[PDB]
Order: C-alpha cells, then structure tokens, then sequence
C-alpha cells in the first residue's frame, strides 16, 4: 500500500 | 630435616640443569605454601638450598605472604582522656 | 485475658525456655489450637504427638489470629534456636502453605529433605517424606506453574497420580525447562505421554528427546528392578539437588 | 489407505488478528 | 525511505518456518518500530511478541540460546517505541528469564547466577541469563532518560 | 519534648503488642501533623526489617507518609528498602514489591538500581515482580 | 508469478 | 543546638578524626562519643561504620575500639545494629570497592585479634565472632563479588570467622560451599596456590562441621572439578569476495562444481598445548585439598611423629560416589559382584566412553589414588574399575604390534590402574608387580594374565564385607588366605608360566615374584 508516499503524508481525497 | 638432606643429596649443583632447578625450586616453594607453622617457614627459608636455588626476591616475597597469615596487632582498650 | 500468662508472658517465657522436647510440645500444642476450625480450609498441619483434646469450648472467645501469630513467632525463635529439625521445618512449611507462600513453602520443604538426608545421598526416609507432604509439594508447585517438576514429584508419589501428571502436562504456560527435566523423568508411561503430546502439538525436536530418553537402555521396564530402583535413586538424588540448587 | 495429514493449524496464545500460525516443517 | 512496505510482509516472513529467518524478522521489525510508530506496526509488534511466547514454549534449550541471544535488543526497541507494549514485555523477559535459570540450576555449573543474584566463552544458559539482565537494565535506563 | 516517650517506647519495645500500640498512636499524630515523623524515621528503619506483619504495613504507610512530606529522605531510606528486597523471608519482599512503584515514583534517582534489584528477585525467586514493574514505569513514562 | 515460499 | 546540628555531619567529623591531627583526632573522639550518648538512636551505626569503611591503619582501629569502649559503658546493640547497617550500604549502590574492601578488611583483623588477644579482648570483650556469625548470610555474594580485592577480603573473614552455637542453616551452608568452591576454582584460574590457601582454609573449616557438610563439600568440589570448564587447568581438553573470485573461467556455461555437502573444511583443529608443568601443581594443591578434608583431626598424635592421620571412610565413600556419578550415570552393572567378560563383550560401549573420559581427564587417576587409600572405596568403584579393564582388554586384543611400548597412553594406564588395585589391597603383590611387567611383556601376554586378573577378581569379588576393623588402627585389613582362594593360584602358576616362557628379558622379575 503506497509504496512511494510515505505514511506521513496526506492522502489524495478523491 | 630429613626432606631436605634427601633433597641436598639427590641434586648437585653443578651436574643439573635449568629445568632440575626450576623443578626443585617450585616443589620446595609449594611445600612453603603448603606449610602454617611459620618456625617452620623460617627453617626451611634458613637452609641453604633453598638461598641457592631461590633468589633473595622470590624468598622474601614468600616470607612476606606467610607474615601476611600473620595476625599480630595492637590495639588499645582504654578510652582516651582529653582532659 | 484471663489466665496465668498473658500472651506476651508465655511468649517471653518460651524464648528463654530452649529445652527441644518441651518446645516441640508446646509448639505441638499450639498448631493443634490453631488447627481446631480456625478457618473453612482443613489444611491440617502435620505433627508427631497428636494427644490433644479435639472438644473446643469457648471456640467464639478464643482468637485464631493470636494464635496463628504466637505459633509462627515460636516457629521462629525454635528455627533460631537450631534449623537442624526436620519436624519444626515441616511445620513452618505447613504454615506457610496456609499462608499460600508457596516459593517459602518450598524453599522448607527441600531445607526439611536436606536435614534429614545428607543432601540426598541417601534416599530420602518416607515417614518424613509421607505422601501427604509429597502432595502438598505437588499443590505448591502447581500453583507455582513448575509443571515438569510436578510431574517429577508425582513420579515421587507411592502411587503415581498419573491423571494430575496429565493435567499438569495439559498447559503450555510452563515455566521450568521441559527439556531439561526429560532426562531426570524415569517412568515409561508419562513419557509416553509426553511423546504423544509433543507429536500431537507438532513439537519435533522435544519429541526426539523424549524418544531418545525412552531408549535409554537404563530402564526397560522388564529389569530385575534392581538395575532400575537403583536407577530411580540416582535420578532422584539428583533432581533433588537440581531443586536444591535453584531454590536457596 | 489415507495417509496421516499434517497440520498448520491457528497456534492460539495470550499473555495478525488471532488468526496467526508459525508454519511447521515438512 | 520505501521500505515501510515491509510491514506488509514482516507477518510472512514471522511465519516463514526457518529460525534465522524468524530472527531477521524479528530484528526487522525492531528497527522499523524506532523508526515510524504506526498503530500497524504496534498490531505487528504485538503479533511478533506473543509469536516470541510461543517459541519460548516450544523450543529445546541449544536452538533457545541460538534464538534469544540475537532477538533482545529487538525487545528494547519494541519498549522504546511503545509504551503500552510494556507490561507483555516485563512478563515474557521474567518468564523467559526463570526458565533459563532453571536450566542453570538443572544442569552443574561454576560462575553461579543463583549466588550472583545481589549485585569469555562460558556455558549457554550463563549467557542467555546475562543477556537477559543486560536488556533489563537497557530497558531501565532507557526510560529514566527518555522523559 | 513530647515526642522522645514514644520513641523511647519504641526503642526500649520488643513485643508485638506494645509496638503495635505504639505504632498505632504514631498512626494517630502521624494523621495529624505528619512532619514530626523524621523523628522517628530510624525507629521505622529497623522495624522495616523487623518481621511482623501489620507492623510492616503500618512501617510502609508510614514511610509513604514521610516521603510525602519530604522527598529529600529517600537517599536515607535506600539502603533499608535495599536489604528489604534482598531478605529471603519472602514476606518482607513481598511487602516491599507491593509498595515499590510509589517509593520509585517519589525517589525519582535511584529507581534503576531498585528495578534491577527487583528484576533479579523476580529472576532467581520465584515470584512475579511483572506488574509492579510495568506499573512503576508506565508511571515514569 | 510466484509471490512467497512455495509451501506456505 | 550544637550536638542536633553536628548531627547531620557526624560522618565527615569521622573524617576529620581519620585525617589525625595533633591533638584534634582527639578532641572529635571524644565530641563523637558524647554526641553518640547524646542522641537518641545514638549514631553509633553510623559513626562505627564510617570509621571501618575509611580506616586503614591499626591507629585507626584503635579508635575504634576506644570509642566501642566507651559506647558499650554507655548503651548495647553496637556491634549489630553496625553490622546491619553497613551491610545494607554496602549491598545497596553506595559504598564503592576500596571502601567496602577496606571495611571487610578491618573486620578480619578484628576478628583475628579477637581470636586472639589474651588481655585486650577480655577487657574489651566485643564478640566480634559471634557478630559475624550471626550475619554469614549475606557474605557470599561478596565471595562472588567481581571485584578483587572484596573476594579475598570476604575470603579471609570467611577463613578466620567462627560459627554460631547451631553450626549453619542448610540453606547457608549450600551457599557457603557453592561460594566457596567457586571462589577457590577462581583463584586457582588466577593467583595460584598463594591464592586458594585462604579459600582451603575456609573449605576444610566448614566441612569439619557436620558429616553431611563434608558429603556436599566434596561433591560439589570433584564436580565442579570435572566440569566442561575448569578442566583445562588439570588434565587439558562473503558474497562480494565470492563474486570477485567466481563462477570458474568460463563465463557463459556452469561452474564446476554441483554443490556443497555442508560448511565444509572445519576450520580450526587447534591443539591444546598450553603447560603441563604446575599443571602437576594445581593438582597437588587439589589434592591437598581434598586430603586437608577427608583427613579426620584426631589429635590423639599416633606414633612418636610418624604415624600419618587416618582418612575418613565415610568421605572417601562420597568422594567414590559422586565420581561414579560424574563419570558414568549407567548402573546396570553396578551389582559388585563381577560379570563375566561375555558380559563385558555384551556391555563394551559404555567402556568405551569410560576408557575415552579417562583419557581426556587425567586427574581422575589421582581421585582413584586417594581412592586407593580408602579401604573400602574400591568397592564403591568397582564399577569404573570394570570398565578399564575391559577398555584395556579390548586395545590390548586389539594391538598388532609386537611391543607393547608403541601405545604409551595405554602402557601408562594399564600400569596404574593394576597400581591401584594393588594399593587397594584386592590383589596378592605379585599381582601387584604385575604392573611392574607389563614394560617388558609382550601385548598377548598382558591381555592373558588381565584375563587372569579379571577370573581373580571374579572369584574374591570385592565386598564391603572381609575388612576387619582394628582397634589398633583404624585402617580396615582385608585378611588374605582366609578366603578359601587365597592367592592366585591358577593365576600365579599362569604367571609363572608368562614370565618362565619370557626368562629372557624378566629374570631379575621373576626375583622379585619368587615364592607367595
């Protein structure tokens, strides 16, 4: 799951 | 006594070796060791094989340790009068 | 407090008395007080000279905390007179299994075999070893969660009481090397039981031990039983031991 | 003429959601 | 920094049946745990915890030294990340620590843990018991500092 | 002046039922104006180590009582609680476990020796100092 | 193809 | 206001007064013990304490025992109340290792002089020993402590410390002797002889106290003795490198090899060779040891001076025990009646891990010494005795060599082991000087007359029966030729034989054999 945006990072909304 | 006429005669100076001497000299410090009466740690620091085969530091350092099972002090028991 | 003594009397009485005999009587005299339905728990505590009159008057006036206070300070001071007793080591032990100290409780327990044998060397005599003591052991180390070793002391019973053996060996929250008391466990059938619990629960390596352990050809169950009663006193002279060892 | 049949059965244990088992050697 | 998709994994790779593969994981996640805290990686440290419980009941005493001697700065780092994973900690460390020394006890020994009690190459078990000490007083001084 | 009886009493006291008289009266103006308990902070040292069961509760409740109003005694106090750990009568342990985490919250400097030492109890005796520890650190974060 | 041990 | 307020700094006046002035040392002594009487838990303690914790020099002890006058004139409990609290400092953080090396120092030469002292102690009786009687409990881990000079100080008041009216605790005493053993295997490791003197001295002190102190004593001692460790002072025991050197000069097709077998090629193959000689030394203090505890005291001086003390049989018992156990837990054949040798032939592989520890550990041969000078422990390890014997059979059918000195271990061996069966009294001496033979005969010959020895054996199967107590000495004698039996018999007129076929080379022998 995200391999590249890290867990400390907004999610994209939509 | 008889040990150490026994020893006297079983090794000559002249025809030992290095090794002998060690041996000898080892063997007669453990019997130090193994002794307590220190009358007899004097004696047998006291004969003359073990002034030959041990040297002077050695045997005083042995002597040192059997006066350290020694437990002579002196201790007052009367309180000090300051006044 | 009516009477001749007040408590703290007797009790400084009894500290400068030192005579064995009279201490292990009135000491004898005081468990049994504090035995009489002090509590629901029956635990009775074992004793040598059981002559006391068992009718109880007055059992509402008398005070069993006094006296389990009395008991344990005169267990005290007759432990501090000599440790070399058997009977007061067993006593202070049955105090402290009322008391649910069941580490002290062991810890006496081994203190009472090591006094009585020279450190196990000897089998260890039954009358001070009964099987009421050996079952008291078996609680103490149950509650202790030592299951191995109480499997071993069941081992130790007269009688082997192979269904708490099996009851011991259900659990897994263990706490006492399992794989290290193998080689002291000498009876086939608990190892068999053993081997099958370790297949069952898929711990093979355990299981190879338990099976190496069996073919041990020191005991075969079909010897002269010489060979294998002397087999049971080594193991069990060196359990012992172990147990000696870990504790104190 | 059904051979035994080994397991990797949930190992259940207190003190990745209760359901977990270390897998046994075969 | 893509490596915390390993928490993906870190269950597999617990589950995978070798021993050193186990301790990989284990260490693995330690250092993952100091680095980001995320509630997944608590359910994670959690599940690798009661995991280290289970090989402590089942494991022979060669195999458990070749095993606990590497994973216990893992457990440091489990108690610097989380303090609530705290009290699980304390009672897997005592439990395992009374079991290895009562394989000290069973078997003779010379330097005497039992003794050693109010404060090389030596045997296993000797070592494994001052392994535990080592990580307990870690975890001590670890949490007088960290505020 | 009105304090050297009682502890004269305690000092002189070698009974159960005298002491524990005794204490129960320090109890009393121990409830009221707590701060004369420095008093008698020795007296509660040796009957710590002493053996008696509600003495000891009474010695702990005490204690607690007297850190509370001054922290500054605990270096005085720790090497009593120390050999109360270190006893082997598996009372006094268990009473000084029970009251550890209150005692390493108000010592604040010496709670990694008296952990340890609580550890290794824990580790060669046999019982569990688990969640006394826990609970000791959670309080010290 | 192949996403983990094959026997697991 | 002066006294309650020096109160708080009573220590660092204790300082001051060990700092020694002209005549202040004095003046502080003196405001000490008043401060001391004044005070109500009456700091004595405290001020004991601190002044054997940094007291060096008997000047200072003197002080000490001046105001321990005028405190027990004043109140009592001193020495107790000190004991405890010094103790608890000492076991807590505080009280570093010069410190408390100091202090547990100053309490041996206390204890020594109280020992001794005719005039001193009797004024100033202190009790010293009974003090430190009374708190033995905790003074072993301070045997274990790591630092150095704390081990030896412990060591020498362990040594020259008393015991109470009831000798020790069970509990104590386990711990006194694992401590004890311990602290005399590591000072074995480090000083020497030197060293453990002090550590057999506290030994041989608390194993004179109850039989079963002396069982545990040697137990543990030879165990420890012949553990894994402790052994040697006795008897002796990629991938960035692969790709740089790899995939075997072809390139483009295989590599040679189609695997491994394992790690392969065991690395080290190191041998042992650190000293033998005092190596002879560390056995002898061992033995020593041993002798000092299984040597009853007596004191009834037997002979003018030559009389040597008799051992015990009942320690000699454990010591054979505790061996057997250690070296071979089987017991099958543990009966002491001896099986023939199909049963040894049966039962060979157990032999053959006896013969093997022997090897390795060569002090097992002085143990079966000293159990030859024990009557009666011969019986005890009949058992190992068995198991040699069929080792030594086997490699002696097994030899093809004419001579027999081409296996010097087994030669070696094959004679003491006779040579303690001869001390052992359960052969006749000729059979004694079988060992002596056994240089210059022929391996056959050897393997023959063990035969012989073994049929002998056999027939006067060794018992603790037939050794009859003397009330002249206690020394138990077995009476040859009251057995029926007798002396060899068959076995000597087979030796005869041996030797008259092998007059070549034994003449001089055969004048020794002669006529039983």
């Amino acid at each position: 799951t995200s391999p590249s945006y890290s867990p400390t990072s907004p999610s994209y909304s939509p | 006594d008889f040990l150490l006429e026994v020893c006297s005669r079983s090794v000559n100076l002249e025809k030992a070796s290095e090794s002998l001497k060690g041996n000898m000299a080892a063997f007669l410090k453990n019997v130090c060791l193994g002794l307590e009466d220190l009358q007899y740690v004097f004696m047998i620091s006291s004969h003359e094989l073990f002034i030959t085969l041990l040297k002077d530091e050695e045997r005083k350092l042995l002597v040192d340790q059997m006066r350290k099972r020694s437990p002579r002090v002196n201790l007052c028991i009367k309180p000090v009068t300051s006044f | 407090t009516l009477g001749i003594m007040y408590r703290s009397e007797l009790l400084s009485f009894i500290k400068k008395l030192r005579e064995p005999l009279v201490l292990t009587i009135i000491l004898s005299l005081f468990v049994k007080l504090h035995n009489v339905r002090e509590d629901i728990v029956n635990d009775i505590t074992a004793e040598h000279i059981s002559i006391w009159p068992s009718s109880i008057p007055n059992l509402q006036s008398v005070d069993f905390e006094a006296v389990a206070i009395t008991v344990k300070e005169l267990v005290r001071y007759t432990l501090s007179i000599n440790p070399n007793n058997h009977s007061w080591l067993i006593i202070q032990a049955d105090i402290y299994f009322a008391t649910n100290q069941y580490s002290a409780a062991l810890h006496y327990y081994l203190q009472a075999g090591a006094v009585c044998s020279d450190f196990f060397n000897k089998a260890v005599p039954p009358d001070v070893y009964t099987d009421q003591v050996i079952k008291r052991m078996i609680k103490c180390c149950s509650l202790l969660n030592c299951h191995t070793q109480v499997a071993i002391l069941c081992q130790f019973l007269r009688e082997i009481d192979y269904k708490t053996a099996f009851k011991s060996l259900q659990e897994q929250n263990s706490h006492d090397a399992m794989d290290s008391y193998y080689d002291y466990i000498w009876d086939v059938t608990i190892l068999e039981y053993l081997t099958y619990l370790h297949h069952k629960r898929g711990e093979t390596d355990k299981r190879q031990i338990a099976i190496k352990a069996i073919g041990q050809t020191e005991l075969n169950a079909s010897n002269p039983e010489e060979v294998l009663q002397l087999a049971a006193q080594r193991r069990k002279k060196k359990f012992l031991q172990a147990m000696a060892k870990l504790y104190f | 003429g059904k051979k035994v049949v080994q397991e990797t059965g949930i190992k259940v244990r207190s003190r990745e959601y209760t359901g977990f088992q270390v897998a046994l050697l075969n | 920094p893509s490596m915390h998709i390993c928490l993906d994994f870190i269950p597999e790779l617990i589950a995978q049946p070798e021993l050193e593969k186990q301790i990989f994981a284990i260490q693995l996640l330690s250092h993952l745990c100091i680095q980001y805290a995320l509630p997944k990686s608590l359910s994670v440290a959690r599940l690798a915890v009661n995991v280290m419980g289970t090989l402590l009941t089942v494991l022979t005493q060669a195999k458990r030294y070749a095993f606990f001697m590497p994973t216990l700065p893992s457990l440091v780092s489990f108690c610097r990340a989380f303090p609530p994973l705290y009290e699980d900690i304390m009672s897997l460390l005592i439990q395992i620590g009374q079991v290895c020394a009562s394989d000290v006890a069973t078997q003779t020994r010379d330097i005497d843990p039992i003794i050693t009690r109010l404060q090389g190459s030596m045997d296993p078990d000797v070592q494994l018991c001052h392994c535990i000490e080592r990580t307990v007083i870690e975890i001590i001084n670890m949490s007088v500092s960290g505020i | 002046a009105e304090m050297a009886p009682y502890m004269k009493r305690l000092s002189r006291g070698q009974t159960v039922e005298d002491l524990l008289e005794v204490l129960s009266d320090i109890d009393e103006m121990s409830r009221r104006r707590p701060e004369i308990l420095s008093f008698f902070s020795t007296n509660l040292q040796r009957l710590m180590s002493s053996a008696e069961e509600c003495c000891r509760n009474l010695a702990f409740s005490l204690a607690l009582r007297s850190m509370q109003n001054s922290p500054s005694i605990a270096a005085a106090f720790l090497p009593t609680f120390m050999y109360c750990l270190g006893s082997q009568d598996f009372e006094v342990v268990q009473t000084a476990l029970r009251n550890l985490p209150e005692y390493a919250l108000l010592c604040q400097e010496h709670a990694a020796v008296l952990l340890h030492r609580a550890f290794l109890v824990g580790m060669y005796g046999q019982m569990d100092p688990s969640a006394q520890i826990s609970e000791a650190l959670r309080i010290l974060h | 193809t192949s996403p983990s041990y094959s026997p697991t | 206001p002066f006294l309650d307020a020096l109160k708080n700094h009573v220590g660092e006046l204790c300082g001051e007064t060990l700092r020694l002035e002209r005549k202040r040392f004095l003046w502080q002594h003196q405001l000490l013990g008043l401060l001391s009487v004044y005070t109500r838990p009456s700091c004595g303690p405290e001020a004991l304490g601190h002044l054997l914790s940094r007291a060096r020099s008997p000047e200072e002890l003197s002080l000490a025992t001046q105001l321990y006058a005028g405190l027990v004139v004043s109140l009592s409990g001193l020495l107790p109340l000190a004991f405890r609290s010094c103790l608890a400092r000492v076991h807590a953080g505080t009280l570093q290792p010069p410190f408390t090396a100091r202090f547990l120092r100053n309490l041996a030469l206390l204890v020594g002089w109280e020992q001794q002292g005719g005039e001193g102690p009797a004024a100033l009786g202190a009790h010293f020993g009974e003090s430190a009687s009374a708190h033995l409990s905790d003074l072993a881990p301070l045997l274990l402590h790591p630092e150095e000079e704390v081990a030896e100080a412990a060591a020498s008041l362990l040594a020259i410390c008393p015991f109470p009216s009831e000798a020790l605790s069970p509990s104590q005493l386990l711990g006194l002797v694992r401590a004890g053993v311990h602290r005399f295997f590591a000072s074995l490791r480090l000083h020497g002889p030197p060293g453990v003197a002090s550590a057999c001295q506290l030994l041989t002190r608390l194993s004179q106290t109850s039989p079963a102190g002396l069982k545990a004593v040697l137990q543990l001692l030879v165990e420890g003795a012949l553990h894994r460790g402790n052994t040697e002072l006795f008897g002796g025991q990629t991938n960035r490198r692969h790709t740089a050197a790899v995939p075997g000069p072809g390139g483009i097709w295989s590599v040679f090899h189609a695997g491994v077998i394992g790690r392969g090629l065991k690395p080290p193959k190191f041998v042992q060779s650190r000293n033998q000689q005092e190596v002879i030394y560390n056995t002898q203090s061992l033995l020593s040891l041993l002798v000092h505890c299984c040597s009853a005291p007596g004191g009834t001086e037997c002979g003018e001076c030559w009389g040597a003390p008799i051992l015990s049989p009942e320690a000699a018992k454990a010591v054979a025990v505790t061996l057997v156990e250690s070296v071979c837990p089987d017991a099958a054949g543990a009966e002491l009646a001896w099986p023939p040798e199909e049963h040894a032939r049966a039962t060979v592989e157990r032999d053959l891990r006896i013969g093997r520890r022997f090897r390795e550990q060569p002090l097992l041969f002085e143990l079966l010494k000293l159990v030859a000078a024990a009557p009666p422990a011969l019986c005890y390890c009949s058992v190992l005795l068995r198991g040699l014997l069929a080792a030594l059979l086997g490699h002696w059918e097994a030899s093809r060599h004419p001579d027999t000195t081409h296996s010097p271990w087994h030669l070696e061996a094959s004679c003491t082991l006779v040579a303690v069966m001869a001390e052992g009294s359960l052969l006749p001496p000729a059979l004694g000087n079988m060992h002596e033979v056994f240089s210059q005969l022929a391996p056959f010959e050897v393997r023959l007359l063990l035969l012989s020895v073994w049929g002998f054996l056999r027939e006067h199967g060794p018992l603790p029966q037939k050794f009859i107590f003397q009330s002249e000495r206690g020394r138990f004698i077995r009476d040859f030729s009251r057995e029926g039996g007798g002396e060899g018999g068959p076995h000597l007129a087979v030796l005869h034989s041996v030797l008259h076929r092998n007059i070549d080379r034994l003449g001089l022998f055969s004048g020794r054999f002669q006529a039983p």
